[PDB]
């Protein structure tokens, strides 16, 4: 997982 | 830096307006929250639970807005006002926030404006957006007169970008109205579906160069393209909060302030 | 079975002559065989109950029984399907479009008889469910404009789910294929419409339909003024069981389906 | 629960 948007 | 632009590369109509951002107080806030959040072992072990289970079965952007998750941040309230050119008191009728997420980017614009409205494809960051309080529209609903429209790191998650850059035109108020944009950048768009699978765009917005300097300097070509001129632009680290892995999640941004013309 | 029959006489003279009767058949026994099979899965009607329960409030129980793959639905047989629409288990033509197709579960069963099919749905996790069929989904106000028309447009068990069924029932008849083209709906009797929200909300549909009647024969016999307005009457129709998984509590679960045969008028 | 097709 990571950034919201990318 | 997350805030550095080299000045020199950048297209002398934008030196003229380029706003030097940093890390103020609010985007401390955010980090420190992130941080905090960042330390709670069990929450961050649901969301790793949920997240993982369901993944298959939505998209991410619905799983973070189901657990009120991965909130991201943009300006701080003072930056906001000050890339608007404005008082801390300033007032209007309609904001309009395009694709808002779960409304935090959209709460920190909120105390400006009397009225608020918003759109979303995310039925559980809808969900949100409606606990704020806030007037959620359709995506086809909205162009039917705003004062201030918000399109934040949207135009690389949309389908149609141009139709939305011509549709915020549209309904915009002309006097005073002005839009704020903001855009990861070097740029990259695709169509988030459900399961991490994406669709392209319909519509190709054309962004040319490898660097956040040359890529910002081809959109004024496209600003106006629709109707619009950067009466104010800066640079801001387009933060997320992080998991168990990582405190939080940074990325580059470019934030534009659009009068009509 | 109680499922299948109608007093015929209370019938109009116009529906005597277009009702097929149904049948229990081998069809409908594999899905009750496997809906009690899957009430017999404690740990996992537990786990959907625990998943449904915690985000009641957050999502439209449409897409957490969409999330989990729970609650598939069942309106018709291979078998009884192409003994209402008449046509042989061969059957075939070029476009299927289901309206509000929920899981998909009940398009698979149309599906061998359309070398393209197209669904819209409201729901984010019935949608994926549709993709992973290989379903073209279409948008909810996109369908009409496609540049195709539909040799059979299917709208079962949604227009006392929507909001403006009768703008759908025009819009089916202004994109269905005039010459051989066919539209299979269902309804749900007693008629008691809502729209869906999330939390449990419902608003109430912006178009009022007349489906009002004492029994199944009466509020079937309001259907031909109705579906003579949008432009449509009935070749055929029969009364089937609406039929749905269970969980910890029932086996599977049973309402009342009106299934239609419409032919352009 | 109860049916899918909603309450
Ligand atoms: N066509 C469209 N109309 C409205 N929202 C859209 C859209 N296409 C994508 N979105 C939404 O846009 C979001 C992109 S992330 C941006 C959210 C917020 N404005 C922020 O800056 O943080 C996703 O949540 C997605 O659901
Ligand atoms: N206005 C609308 N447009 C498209 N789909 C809709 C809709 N209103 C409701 N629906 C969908 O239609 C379904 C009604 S329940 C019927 C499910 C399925 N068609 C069946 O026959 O078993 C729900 O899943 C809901 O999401």
């Amino acid at each position: 997982q990571g950034h919201a948007h990318g | 830096q997350w805030y550095v632009c080299n000045r020199e590369k950048l297209c002398e109509s934008l030196q003229a307006v380029f706003v030097q951002s940093y890390l103020d107080q609010g985007t401390q806030i955010f980090l420190n929250n992130s941080i905090e959040k960042s330390g709670w072992a069990a929450i961050q072990a649901y969301h790793s639970a949920v997240s993982s289970a369901f993944s298959l079965a939505m998209s991410r952007t619905s799983i973070n807005g189901l657990l009120g998750r991965g909130s991201m941040f943009v300006f701080s309230p003072d930056q906001f006002q000050r890339l608007l050119k404005i008082n801390p008191d300033w007032k209007t009728h309609r904001l309009l926030d395009l694709g808002a997420g779960d409304g935090e980017v959209t709460k920190i614009m909120s105390p400006h404006f009397e009225e608020i409205y918003a759109t979303e494809l995310s039925e559980t960051m809808i969900w949100q957006l409606q606990k704020k309080k806030y007037r959620v529209l359709g995506i086809n609903e909205w162009q039917n007169q705003y004062d201030v429209i918000s399109c934040l790191n949207l135009l690389d998650r949309c389908d149609q970008p141009l139709t939305l850059l011509k549709d915020i035109r549209s309904v915009l108020e002309p006097t005073r109205g002005r839009v704020i944009l903001a855009l990861v950048l070097p740029f990259h768009p695709y169509v988030e579906n459900v399961g991490g699978k994406w669709e392209k765009p319909s519509e190709i917005l054309e962004i040319k160069g490898q660097n956040w300097e040359e890529q910002v300097n081809s959109l004024p070509e496209v600003f106006r393209k629709a109707g619009f001129v950067i009466e104010a632009f800066t640079r801001l680290p387009y933060l997320c909060e992080g998991d168990m892995y990582n405190d939080y999640y940074v990325l580059d941004d470019a934030v534009f302030v659009l009068k009509p013309v």
